Parts: C-alpha cells; sequence; structure tokens
C-alpha cells in the first residue's frame, strides 16, 4: 500500500493522489492546517463532532 | 433500534425526528447544515404535514435543547418509487436555521471516492433513531444508536427477496438480534473516521427487523453526493 492507501496518506480527512503525491483536504467548516494534513474547525459546532 | 445502546449526552447530535400533527415521530433524518435535513423519500408519504425536531433524546421530558422547525421546501428525488424503493432520498429545507448546541450539530458530508474507498471499507457504521425496539413493539421514547457492520455486497444480494440496486447497501447482522426498525427510516447511518462522523447512509427498508438471514437496507449516500449538493444550493 502506498500514498492514500497507506494510513489515509496521514490526512485527517479526505485524501487524493495528484501527480503521484498525497493531497489532503477537509469537509466544509474545516480548514487544512499548515502541515497540509490536519483539519481545523473554523468555528463552533463543526460537522461530525460529538458535542461532549 | 433493536439492541444497541441509548445515545448518551452529545453522542448523536445530527439526529433529526420528523413529527406529525400529533407531535409523534414517524421517521428520522440527519442534520446536514443549519438549513437542511437528509431523509428518505418514502418518509414523505407517512404524514400529510410534518415538522422536524432536533436536540431531543427523550420524548417524555424536556432537556431544554429541543427545537422544532417548520419545513419550507421538500426536495424529493424524482426517481423514487414505492415499487422498487430505489432512489430513497430527500432533502428538507427548513424555514428557520437550526441553532447548533449540545445535542444539535451536523454530520459531515464526505467526498465520493474517498467515502467509498475509506469509509465504506471500515468494519462498521452507526445507525440511530427513536424507532421500535422489537419488530412488534412501540417506538422508543429514548434515542438509541447501534454499531452495524458493513455487509459484503454479494451476501447482501443473496439474502434479499427484492433487488438491491446500486443506490443501496446492506448493513447489520445475519442472526444477531440488532437492527434498525420501524420509525428509524430516514435516519442517519454514519461512519466514524478519526473521531469525525460522516454521513454514509439513510435508513431505508428491511424485510422485518433483525430477522435471521436478513440485513438492513440503506440508501447509498455516496451515490447522491452531487444531487445533495445541488439540492442545498437551491
Ligand atoms: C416490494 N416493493 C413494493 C417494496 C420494496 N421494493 C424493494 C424493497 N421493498 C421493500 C421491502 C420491505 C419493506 N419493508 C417491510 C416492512 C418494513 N418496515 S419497517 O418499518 O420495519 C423498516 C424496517 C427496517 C429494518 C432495517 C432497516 Cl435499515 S429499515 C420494510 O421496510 C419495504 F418498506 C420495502
Ligand atoms: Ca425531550
Ligand atoms: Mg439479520
Amino acid at each position: 500500500r502506498k500514498l492514500c492507501s497507506l494510513d489515509n496518506g496521514d490526512c485527517d480527512q479526505f485524501c487524493h493522489e495528484e501527480q503521484n503525491s498525497v493531497v489532503c483536504s477537509c469537509a466544509r467548516g474545516y480548514t487544512l492546517a499548515d502541515n497540509g494534513k490536519a483539519c481545523i474547525p473554523t468555528g463552533p459546532y463543526p460537522c461530525g463532532k460529538q458535542t461532549l | 433500534i433493536v439492541g444497541g445502546q441509548e445515545c448518551k449526552d452529545g453522542e448523536c447530535p445530527w439526529q433529526a425526528l420528523l413529527i406529525n400533527e400529533e407531535n409523534e415521530g414517524f421517521c428520522g433524518g440527519t442534520i446536514l447544515s443549519e438549513f437542511y435535513i437528509l431523509t428518505a423519500a418514502h418518509c414523505l408519504y407517512q404524514a400529510k404535514r410534518f415538522k422536524v425536531r432536533v436536540g431531543d433524546r427523550n420524548t417524555e421530558q424536556e432537556e431544554g435543547g429541543e427545537a422544532v422547525h417548520e419545513v419550507e421546501v421538500v426536495i424529493k428525488h424524482n426517481r423514487f418509487t414505492k415499487e422498487t424503493y430505489d432512489f430513497d432520498i430527500a432533502v428538507l429545507r427548513l424555514k428557520t436555521p437550526i441553532t447548533f448546541r449540545m445535542n444539535v450539530a451536523p454530520a459531515c458530508l464526505p467526498e465520493r471516492d474517498w467515502a467509498e474507498s475509506t469509509l465504506m471499507t471500515q468494519k462498521t457504521g452507526i445507525v440511530s433513531g427513536f424507532g421500535r425496539t422489537h419488530e412488534k413493539g412501540r417506538q422508543s421514547t429514548r434515542l438509541k444508536m447501534l454499531e452495524v457492520p458493513y455487509v459484503d455486497r454479494n451476501s447482501c444480494k443473496l439474502s434479499s427477496s427484492f433487488i438491491i440496486t446500486q443506490n443501496m447497501f446492506c448493513a447489520g447482522y445475519d442472526t444477531k438480534q440488532e437492527d434498525a426498525c420501524q420509525g428509524d427510516s430516514g435516519g442517519p447511518h454514519v461512519t466514524r473516521f478519526k473521531d469525525t462522523y460522516f454521513v454514509t447512509g439513510i435508513v431505508s427498508w428491511g424485510e422485518g427487523c433483525a430477522r435471521k438471514g436478513k440485513y438492513g437496507i440503506y440508501t447509498k449516500v455516496t451515490a447522491f453526493l452531487k444531487w445533495i449538493d445541488r439540492s442545498m444550493k437551491t
């Protein structure tokens, strides 16, 4: 397994393979972190998080 | 939900409940955004007029987070038919936006390719609702959730008395007494990935509830992602 097939390419959320390299992205309401892998909620009550 | 567990505080915040004129739940839905609810198209035939309740976990008490919303626009997939149950999907635009808070938050919509290769290949998804707790009983007054394994598509087709189209998938158990049930339809099937829950299905139909050799049948949300996006822009 390589790229997106290897542990989701180290992405928090979406993983795409472009020109043979991993490209991470995030759901609406999240911004891709400076490391280009993590997804940071832009505001309160981001989608898909339990309200704990 | 037959079997499974109660949703505890904050655990199923994307659950919505379609309530009829008598303030009784008849179907579930999934909160997609402040203005939109995802449900099953067949649910639209179970009540003449209905509203959407969010933030409820116990239909017998008032925990202060509950909110009722009127529906402004019903967007039903133009290909749905009771004859095949294919295209069992609809989107509701609410008249007023939902206020997110404890027990009220949207589920994430995933990207299609990634959802098919990474979410639907996970061992399990989670189904939730206020439906019956046994095939012959009454609706649950408490919101429940249940972990349901993804079922191999070939096995799914072999087990079914009706055609499983490409817009459907199977989840649940062969013999274990756990499954969605009456009143759960239209509700969420979500898949967890790194502590984030993505919409993967809509509770659609089953030949009874938790029957041996039968599974629950879900609308494949990944097949409708462009349709949902289009529906949310108008
Ligand atoms: C034969 N056609 C007229 C209808 C049809 N075409 C394809 C599949 N079906 C259906 C088959 C069975 C079916 N039934 C029969 C009764 C059952 N109702 S229910 O409220 O218990 C729903 C139970 C569920 C159990 C698991 C899930 Cl995911 S939903 C149900 O959904 C149903 F609603 C549609
Ligand atoms: Ca309540
Ligand atoms: Mg079964």
